[PDB]
């Protein structure tokens, strides 16, 4: 049917950029039917926010920097100068139909100066070991850019496919990511070896940085 | 104070039903009309379905068409989806919203979305252990909570009871080979602090009713 | 681009008929694309009374014998059972479109049995004649159907040109109409002739029926 | 006691301008939308413009954009329409409406209306002459109301107090480009001798007001 085709999937730029979101309807309307295009934001972990409506409208209480504009069938929001708390994906959307349908959405990233992690390292609980089983965690925060090598040794042997990562989203402030590498290891095994290093590669590091444990310190 | 607030998602098997609800405040539904949307894991937005609770009326998404049904209950100002025969592919966040005013298409005030997930697999709920301080960076310390095994998905955390939010990194659960899921929430903190401040972590997982206050601090 | 064609453009049926009015639109419509359409009742100088809205949701205080219902892209609106008070013109309204358009209205009249006018002929009055002119009346009243005929005559003279009729909106209790015919001449032509007459055909009377005065006389 | 009351319709010449007002009671305009529609004499209703007063936001049919403004004060609950650069074919009634509730696409109440007259002619009141009943039946009397311009006139028979049977014709156009009706009862004819019959004529337009006494005429 009638739906918007919105571009590009995703983009990034600096704090103080102008940036423009681009929804097209994806077929020949006659100019006699109106769309109502709306726009909204949607940060992580939240509910989707109204940003503009009838195409131009800006919505009570949303920042001046944010604005829509809609010629034929094509219709754009436009962020004048990108602050960091617009990390978001936003979503247009379109009331020529009934149902009304969404955009496919849009990333928008914030670019930013390069920002070395710091590094910690977590042993097991005395708590958890009770239960069988070992989990050990390393910890990186606040860094920039996202892409970060993370490795695990235990008495010097590489782990492999015995870790897993999860990242956070930007930050809404500072524009960081944080990743944790969470490794698993039945109590048995953890028990039989002594140390335990996170060893971290990331651009702003001039060289690895390990953080180790000696098991029982 | 206009507020919406959804309830009823968690787990339920393919091919069964679920009820949710949307309680309004502060306004009531009889002016307006709601609308449900939801959003698959990592996917965009669908509109599912909406009512003008005044007089009945009730449009729906062709994907849903024949199995959910919306509704509303003026004088509990509350409006409802009743979903059936659930799929995999139903597995989303669903928000409730209205229109405001005489400002229609435009949905100006969302609930704060509730996960439906649907799956064979049983509830868990979750250990929670501590990430206890050892560590340290200059004089800044970080600490946090492992939560460990549950399903299904969402476990909520915070910190001191919404009192410390500076530093607090939660991160997306991961799912393990197990199919259990599992995060940390870990927070800097001074590590000046630590002898004196007290750090709790709480944590929520709803399907499982577990709810645990965990102290973390320096070991031995 | 998008309008709604009505028809019947107009209609009569009976109290206690049903009567079905169709509103097409002009063109194919996308099904995902939703026309809102309404209906309205307009009596003689009032404004529209909205009847149903949305398709087939009955307005507030409309009357249960009034319904709408819409396959597709075309629309019905059905009085059940005709009143005689629906006299009216009847218009759909859609709203694929912004500006959404009115159809063309349907005229709805009663039906009812046959009535015979009673006629009545004025002479002007000498208030009017001082000021150069004359107008000559006949009135035809409470009658059914509309139509009707009214020759006039001077001195049996056919006159043509020189009257204008006007007919009220039928009643909306009894179902009937009023006419006349209004004879303009002026004050010489007037004073020259002795008989006026008008001549009424109407379906209600056997034959046509005559009422004339002679001027001057009382 | 929802309520639309419009007001400022009257005679214009053709590119003059005119602004009508629709002044809103029982619900504030601020909650919804208010709409203009007209009706040419004779004719259907054409949609003409809508207005959003909470934000402004306006459309207008094609036939009027770029002459006609519609505008709203939520402060006095009031909208108007503004018409300027008039032309014959803009005469009409003018019917402000609204949308209630959340039930848009459906004009719920509707003014009364106002008319709007667009001619170069000029205001004439008019004469009012007696359609005097002839000679235990039923007569016929009535007034003729002639020459006037523009519409409209109304009639009443003795002040209101005389409905049953009266029939006020529509006006028509003679050629001379002034309008006349009349207006007519039926009585007993046995009431002739004792019944005051008067109709009452009112040419707002002009101000003109005439009651005219309609008796048997002597001979
Ligand atoms: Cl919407
Ligand atoms: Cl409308
Ligand atoms: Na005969």
């Amino acid at each position: 049917d009638i739906q918007m085709t919105q571009s590009p999937s995703s983009l990034s730029a600096s704090v103080g950029d102008r940036v423009t979101i681009t929804c097209r309807a994806s077929q020949d309307i006659p100019r006699s039917i109106s769309g109502y295009v709306a726009w909204y934001q949607q940060k992580p972990g939240k509910a989707p926010k109204l940003l503009i409506y009838w195409g131009s409208y800006l919505y009570s209480g949303v920042p001046s920097r944010f604005s829509g504009s809609g010629s034929g069938t094509d219709f754009t929001l436009t962020i004048s100068s990108l602050q960091p708390e617009d990390f978001a994906t936003y979503y247009c959307q379109q009331h020529y139909t009934t149902p009304p349908t969404f955009g496919q959405g849009t990333k928008v990233e914030i670019k930013r100066t390069v920002a070395a992690p710091s590094v910690f390292i977590f042993p097991p609980s005395d708590e958890q070991l009770k239960s069988g089983t070992a989990s050990v965690v390393c910890l990186l925060n606040n860094f920039y850019p996202r892409e970060a090598k993370v490795q695990w040794k235990v008495d010097n042997a590489l782990q492999s496919g015995n870790s897993q990562e999860s990242v956070t989203e930007q930050d809404s402030k500072d524009s960081t990511y944080s990743l944790s590498s969470t490794l698993t290891l039945s109590k048995a095994d953890y028990e039989k070896h002594k140390v335990y290093a996170c060893e971290v590669t990331h651009q702003g590091l001039s060289s690895p940085v390990t953080k180790s444990f000696n098991r029982g310190e | 104070e206009v507020q919406l607030v959804e309830s009823g998602g968690g787990l339920v098997q393919p091919g069964g039903s679920l009820r949710l609800s949307c309680a309004a405040s502060g306004f009531n539904i009889k002016d307006t009309w709601i609308h449900w949307v939801r959003q698959a894991p990592g996917k965009g937005l669908e509109w599912v379905a909406r009512i003008y609770p005044t007089n009945g009326y009730t449009r729906y998404a062709d994907s849903v068409k024949g199995r959910f049904t919306i509704s509303a209950d003026t004088s509990k100002n509350t409006a409802y989806l009743q979903m059936n025969s659930l799929r995999a592919e139903d597995t989303a966040v669903y928000y409730c919203s209205r229109w405001g005013g005489m400002m229609f298409y435009a949905m100006d005030y969302w609930g704060q979305g509730t996960l439906v997930t649907v799956s064979s697999a049983s509830t868990k709920g979750p250990s929670v252990f501590p990430l206890a301080p050892s560590s340290t960076s200059g004089g800044t310390a970080a600490l946090g909570c492992l939560v460990k095994d549950y399903f299904p998905e969402p476990v909520t955390v915070s910190w001191n009871s919404g009192a410390l939010t500076s530093g607090v990194h939660t991160f997306p659960a991961v799912l393990q080979s197990s199919g259990l899921y599992s995060l940390s929430s870990v927070v800097t903190v001074p590590s000046s602090s630590l002898g004196t401040q007290t750090y709790i972590c709480n944590v929520n997982h709803k399907p499982s009713n577990t709810k645990v206050d965990k102290k973390v601090e320096p070991k031995s």
